[PDB]
């Protein structure tokens, strides 16, 4: 049959289609439907056992300057300030993984990190657009001190609502005259973290 | 600094602090900010933004009514009455269903600290292995089951944060494992006295009291500060004196500790070390912590690695008393927000080179103990709470309002151990009774033939002069027709003399006023001595010896910088002791020793015959001092059967009286749990006037009288 | 006189019981009582042995059912110390449940049943909220002959009618009873009752109180 | 709007468990008694 | 715990929550039972939608329409059948 609309709903939600037998209700069959979901399924990332749906936005806001950067990187809640290289990513489609290498950590986290160890990071497949993430780049990023996500030491980052990735262009691309100025202001702030840091 | 605009608080006061880097908010008792006390001057010319619970926009800064936490459950039973917020001295009756027994206080009521009196009211059945832990006021419990190995999860609803434990198990000797955990608050702060009780509960063994150990071994301690971009200011003041007490109290309890100190900014600093030949010797490590500098950040996992280092040895098999010794970390953090990531698991580290977190049959639990004290309003509980211990019956996590309290505690401790002719001595007794908390208060009942008994009360200064109003008394009256009550006694003392001022007069009645009270003042000698009690305890008296050694100063101190600090040409604060229902609670109460004091003696004119008085200036003599009213906060007024009791100035936890009750503006009191005109001042009898006359009649006290 | 405060009970509550003890006088008296708490299997999981001395008669006792149980018909039986063989019953169910929203009672016009009835049988549905109120929905209904420890249903006689106002008016014809069963009398049918099964859902589709006037 | 507004919470299947004794003196042997108790959320 | 013929037939439970190997010493006269069962969950998770087969699907047609197809799984047809049925916003 035919459904009708009447007004425009931002984020609407999906519904569902419950059959049963008129004097059993427990031996029922419910199915979601949606237009744009699968099987009307709310974004869930699991690993067997443990989920936390992603059903926020990948990121905030991208205007951002120096004064930005230190309003919003000198939050309580931020625990690592990390640049890594992508090298590899498996796509897939319950989500996809990214795995980086690191070369050095402004701020050090909870859990034990150094130079040459493998990361892990996980999106949902709504930033597959948004961020228009390139291999053999490099990017610099902190997030939420809730990432932590597996088991030691194969732990993961979840590029979740409060977590902030960036660009962080190359010395090819931070000769750009386009580029020059955020290349600057990243090292500027860089060298500030290192010495100084967030006030405290 | 940032702009000032558009950052003061509504029915407050605003200021200033840290040369504009911050700004609070201080509003009187029954009030506070909401929903933040401070903001911070960040670096983007704009204060930090107001942030909530939730986070969400506030339209405007006010400070709100103290309002109390409903009970978010209470199983098995009632709770009388039920309201959707509960006031201020609001009293709830916690009743058992039948066959449920009760453990805790019944009658509740909770005052301006937030928390309800008493122990938490429980209802028990009594048919499992252990008990149950009780449902506290805020927070609710999840698990019905109380076997052995069955644990139970706690947590608060909005607004509440939760300081305990988040999950209690039952142990196998028949307890939980953790502390009880309650519903805390950012305006609600622990009062210096049952800090110094719960310190001393986890501290020592009481008999008096001692800190034991195993038989040849020792113990030691860790105190560890904070560098934070807060306070910091000339080399820890304060800070310093509170160790140096600390240090010096506890080897006073026959025992020699070991110690080590650890302070840190940006990275941690070893000032001291257990493995120095000198480091149980009292004196050079106060020395030594009389030298510590600054030199920022908060990097607690280092400092406590370094501290990890410290307990560490390098040998290969352990070293003799590995499991015979008792270690002991004390931390003054003021921030606490992590930079380099959580101290948890150090704290596992630590644990686990002693053996603690390994095995249930010798858990060894009570050979580590972490307590850590919050400094300030920017505290984080919760974060506080899971880096500190916890151990049933003890409270092993404080926090205070100022940095004041931070010594209140330690010098209270010091004076303990006092023996009790000193004044000013008030212990927060658990299980303590309503003069516990005032003991210096007196009663004194007058009969008179065919006339009303008239009560007043006093304070007692000494073992045999009883300090009071002189217009609550007559010459007619004889020696018989005085009776005189203490600490609820109904035995009474009989009085020798009343003493009055030789320029006292209660009869100006040629100049149209009816009423003068021209140093009204009385001086009752006992006619024997008094036994210090429980709740018999003398107070001491402005610029005295005695006085002197309570406000923590040199000895050379004089008479006029006491009077000074204890009334600066500003603001004062104070309180008064007043009686209703057969029981004492206390009503803070201000000074105006500035600009308000001349208007404020105006409203002296609204008195019942001293509104044809012609020189307003006449009647009100320098002596007095004029307090109550709105302007600049709301203060209650005395009444009727209130009048002519002691006003005293509470200062580093000791008592001191700066006068006595004289009369009031009008007799609205009573509208008090009932509309109290504005103009309503209350008139007091200053005793810096009288100093002669006080050193003249009490030479014979002892008081060390300057 | 064993009462608890409910009769259906989920796993992680308390069952609350009074003992009334009681003398031959309906007059409260001071003894002593051992209280068993059976499982539906047969066997008990407590017992205990109280005093009623200076308690006028009223002995309140509880229990906490764990987490992990066995549902069905528990029992609480309590007897006088002196007398093992005056056991006293208390039946409660322990089940996984919701509390309904409203109770439907289904009732006949005539309060029998007629063989040579030439109309059928009158049954009318009265689905009203626990407080007194009236409901809009649809419901179904189904009989039944209550046989010796056995029942036989009938799928012929399966209707389904709109609850008009907290009203119902659902007949069953005498050619589907007859259709029922394979008897070519109809006389054989007395000495044994019918029953009806109705089940009422809400518009919302909400709530499922299944309702049954057995006999 | 939902801030400054409370919720209904308690709703028990049984309560008001509880024991009360007549003690005021008999009128005609029927003793009145007026007690306060508060109904649940439950509706 | 102590076994007595008169307050026999009851049932001691002890609850443990950890996997490890038990020691019990029975000494006296007589008899006694014992059983250890461990309560928990597998993974033996199958499919549960056991008695239903129901699809569903949204169509822009040229408002968009749904389309819900049904089956019972078993050997004879179902009863009156209730399908509830909820819209979005
Ligand atoms: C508990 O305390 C509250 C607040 O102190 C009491 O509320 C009383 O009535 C209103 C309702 O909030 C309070 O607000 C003020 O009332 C004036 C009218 O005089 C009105 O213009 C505003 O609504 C204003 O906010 C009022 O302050 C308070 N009454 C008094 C005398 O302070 C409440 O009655 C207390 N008791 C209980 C059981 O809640
Ligand atoms: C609790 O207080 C009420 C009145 O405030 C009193 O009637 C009652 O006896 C008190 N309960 C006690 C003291 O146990
Ligand atoms: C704090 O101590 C340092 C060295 O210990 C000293 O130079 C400085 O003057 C002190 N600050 C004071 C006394 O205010
Ligand atoms: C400490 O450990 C040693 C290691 O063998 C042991 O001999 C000693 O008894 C222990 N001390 C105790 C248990 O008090």
């Amino acid at each position: 049959f035919k459904v009708h609309q009447y007004f425009n709903v931002e984020l609407i939600q999906p519904g569902a289609v419950k059959v049963y037998a008129y004097y059993n209700l427990e031996e029922s069959c419910t199915r979601f439907y949606h237009p744009e979901k699968e099987d009307g399924k709310l974004n869930k990332l699991c690993r067997d056992e443990l989920c936390r749906c992603a059903e926020e936005n990948c990121f905030i806001q991208k205007k951002v300057t120096l004064e930005e950067r230190l309003d919003k990187a000198c939050e309580p809640g931020v625990d690592y300030v990390y640049k890594t290289r992508l090298v590899k990513v498996q796509l897939s489609n319950d989500f996809d993984e990214y795995i980086m290498a690191i070369e050095q950590t402004i701020k050090s986290g909870s859990d034990e990190v150094q130079v040459g160890q493998q990361r892990t990071f996980i999106s949902p497949i709504k930033c597959r657009e948004a961020l228009k993430l390139e291999e053999k780049k490099h990017y610099l990023m902190w997030g939420l001190s809730s990432d932590f996500w597996g088991e030691k030491p194969n732990l993961s980052y979840i590029i979740g609502k409060d977590t902030w990735v960036e660009h962080w262009p190359e010395e090819d691309e931070c000769q750009d005259e386009e580029n020059q100025k955020q290349c600057q202001d990243l090292g500027a702030f860089t060298e500030s973290m290192v010495v100084f840091g967030c006030p405290n | 600094s940032c702009s000032l605009e558009g950052v003061e608080i509504k029915g407050g006061s605003f200021r200033l602090l840290q040369e504009g880097q911050a700004l609070e908010y201080v509003c009187p008792s029954g009030f506070y900010p909401y929903p933040v006390q401070t903001r911070t001057c960040r670096s983007t010319g704009s204060w930090s933004t107001l942030k909530t619970q939730d986070q969400k926009t506030v339209r405007k800064a006010e400070c709100r009514a103290i309002h109390c936490p409903r009970p978010h459950d209470f199983e098995n039973g009632e709770y009388w009455p039920r309201s959707p917020y509960y006031n201020v001295s609001d009293e709830i009756s916690f009743h058992c269903y039948d066959g449920y027994t009760l453990r805790g206080s019944a009658n509740r009521t909770c005052q301006v600290n937030g928390r309800w009196s008493g122990q938490t009211a429980i209802c028990d059945n009594g048919a499992g292995y252990c008990s149950n832990p009780g449902i506290p006021i805020g927070t609710r419990k999840v698990g019905s089951q109380y076997r052995l190995e069955d644990s139970v999860t706690y947590h608060c609803s909005r607004g509440l944060t939760l300081r305990g434990s988040q999950r209690r198990t039952c142990q196998e000797g028949g307890s939980w494992s953790g502390t009880e955990p309650s519903c805390q608050d950012s305006f609600m702060y622990d009062t210096p006295q049952e800090v110094a009780e719960a310190f001393l509960s986890s501290l020592t063994e009481t008999i008096k009291r001692k800190i034991v150990l195993d038989p040849s071994g020792s113990m030691n301690i860790y105190l560890v500060l904070d560098g934070s971009d807060s306070i910091g200011a000339s080399n820890f003041t304060g800070a310093k004196k509170c160790l140096v007490n600390l240090i010096e109290k506890v080897a006073s309890y026959g025992v020699k500790p070991r110690y080590g100190l650890v302070t840190y900014a940006t990275y941690p600093k070893i000032w001291v070390k257990v493995s120095e030949a000198d480091s149980s010797n009292a004196d050079w490590v106060t020395k030594q912590l009389n030298e510590i500098n600054y030199e920022s950040g908060t990097n607690t996992k280092k400092a406590l690695q370094a501290v990890y280092s410290m307990m560490s040895w390098p040998d290969d098999v352990p070293p003799e008393g590995w499991n015979r010794t008792r270690h002991v970390i004390i931390l003054m953090t003021d921030g606490l927000h992590n930079m380099g990531g959580d101290p948890i698991t150090v704290i596992d580290e630590i644990r686990d080179l002693l053996y603690i977190g390994k095995d249930r049959k010798n858990p060894r639990e009570d050979y580590l103990d972490v307590y850590v004290f919050g400094v300030g309003p920017l505290v984080n509980q919760v974060n506080i709470n899971a880096l500190a211990s916890k151990k049933d019956n003890e409270q092993h996590v404080f926090k205070v309002k100022d940095m004041e309290n931070l010594e209140d505690v330690f010098y209270q401790m010091i004076d303990e151990s006092q023996s009790l002719s000193l004044c000013g001595m008030v212990w927060e007794h658990r299980k303590g009774t309503d003069y516990h908390k005032q003991p210096w208060q007196a009663k004194i009942s007058v009969i008179r033939p065919s006339k009303g008994h008239e009560s007043c009360m006093g304070a007692v200064v000494s073992e045999y002069f009883v300090l009071t109003a002189a217009h609550c008394f007559t010459v007619d009256d004889k020696e018989h027709s005085i009776k005189v009550s203490v600490g609820g006694e109904k035995r009474d003392l009989e009085i020798e003399v009343v003493l009055f001022h030789p320029n006292y007069n209660i009869n100006k009645k040629e100049a149209g006023i009816p009423e003068f009270y021209d140093y009204d003042v009385a001086l009752i000698k006992l006619k024997n001595k008094l036994k210090y009690g429980q709740t018999i305890r003398p107070i001491c008296l402005p610029c005295t010896e005695g006085t002197t050694r309570a406000l923590r100063l040199p000895p050379t101190t004089t008479c006029q910088q006491q009077k000074e600090e204890l009334l600066p040409a500003q603001d004062i604060k104070a309180l008064f002791v007043s009686e209703e229902e057969k029981k004492l609670t206390r009503k803070e109460v201000y000074i105006k020793n500035g600009d308000k004091k001349g208007s404020c003696e105006r409203d002296a004119q609204y008195a019942p015959g001293y509104d044809k008085v012609k020189d307003i200036s006449e009647v009100v003599t320098p002596r007095f001092l004029c307090t109550g009213g709105v302007s600049p906060y709301a203060d209650p007024n005395t009444c009727r059967g209130d009048s002519g009791g002691p006003l005293i100035v509470h200062k580093r936890s000791r008592f001191i009286q700066v006068g006595v009750i004289s009369w009031g503006v009008v007799d609205v009191c009573k509208n008090q749990k009932r509309q109290v005109p504005a103009h309503a001042r209350d008139f007091h009898i200053n005793l810096f006037q009288v100093l002669p006359w006080l050193k003249e009649k009490l030479q014979d006290e002892d008081l060390g009288f300057l | 006189f064993i009462q608890t405060d409910k009769t259906i009970y989920t796993p992680g509550s308390t069952v609350l019981y009074r003992i009334f003890t009681v003398n031959h006088k309906l007059l409260p008296v001071g003894r002593t009582v051992m209280v068993n708490i059976e499982n539906p299997e047969g066997i008990p999981v407590k017992q205990d042995s109280l005093s009623s001395q200076n308690q006028l008669g009223v002995l309140p006792l509880s229990w906490d059912i764990p987490e992990l149980v066995n549902m069905g018909q528990w029992k609480i039986r309590a007897y006088y110390e002196n007398s093992p063989q005056q056991v006293f019953s208390t039946e409660f169910e322990v089940k996984e449940y919701v509390l309904p929203s409203f109770e439907v009672i289904v009732e006949p016009t005539e309060k029998f049943y007629y063989i040579y009835n030439e109309k059928g049988l009158e049954v009318t549905i009265t689905a009203r909220f626990l407080y007194g109120k009236k409901v809009e929905g649809t419901a179904f209904v189904i009989f039944g002959i209550q046989d010796g420890e056995q029942r036989i249903s009938l799928p012929e006689s399966l209707k389904r009618i709109p609850i008009e106002d907290g009203s119902g008016e659902v007949v069953l014809s005498r050619k589907v009873l007859l259709d029922g069963v394979q008897n070519p009398r109809a006389e054989d049918l007395v000495g044994k009752s019918l029953y009806v099964s109705a089940t009422v859902i809400l518009h919302s589709g909400s709530d499922m109180v299944q309702a049954e006037r057995s006999g | 709007a939902e801030e400054n507004i409370v919720s209904r919470s308690e709703f028990p299947e049984s309560w008001l468990w509880n024991v009360e004794d007549l003690k005021e003196p008999p009128k005609n042997g029927i003793s009145t008694k007026l007690m306060n108790i508060f109904l649940k959320d439950s509706i | 715990h102590r076994i007595h013929w008169e307050s026999a037939s009851l049932l001691r439970s002890e609850e443990t929550k950890e996997n490890e190997g038990f020691t019990v010493t029975a000494e006296g006269k007589g008899q006694g039972t014992l059983s250890v069962v461990t309560m928990y969950h597998a993974k033996a998770k199958d499919q549960t939608c056991n008695k239903f087969d129901l699809k569903v699907t949204i169509k822009p047609a040229p408002t968009m329409i749904l389309e819900i197809c049904t089956r019972y799984r078993g050997d004879q047809d179902a009863t009156m059948s209730i399908l509830d049925i909820s819209m979005m916003t």
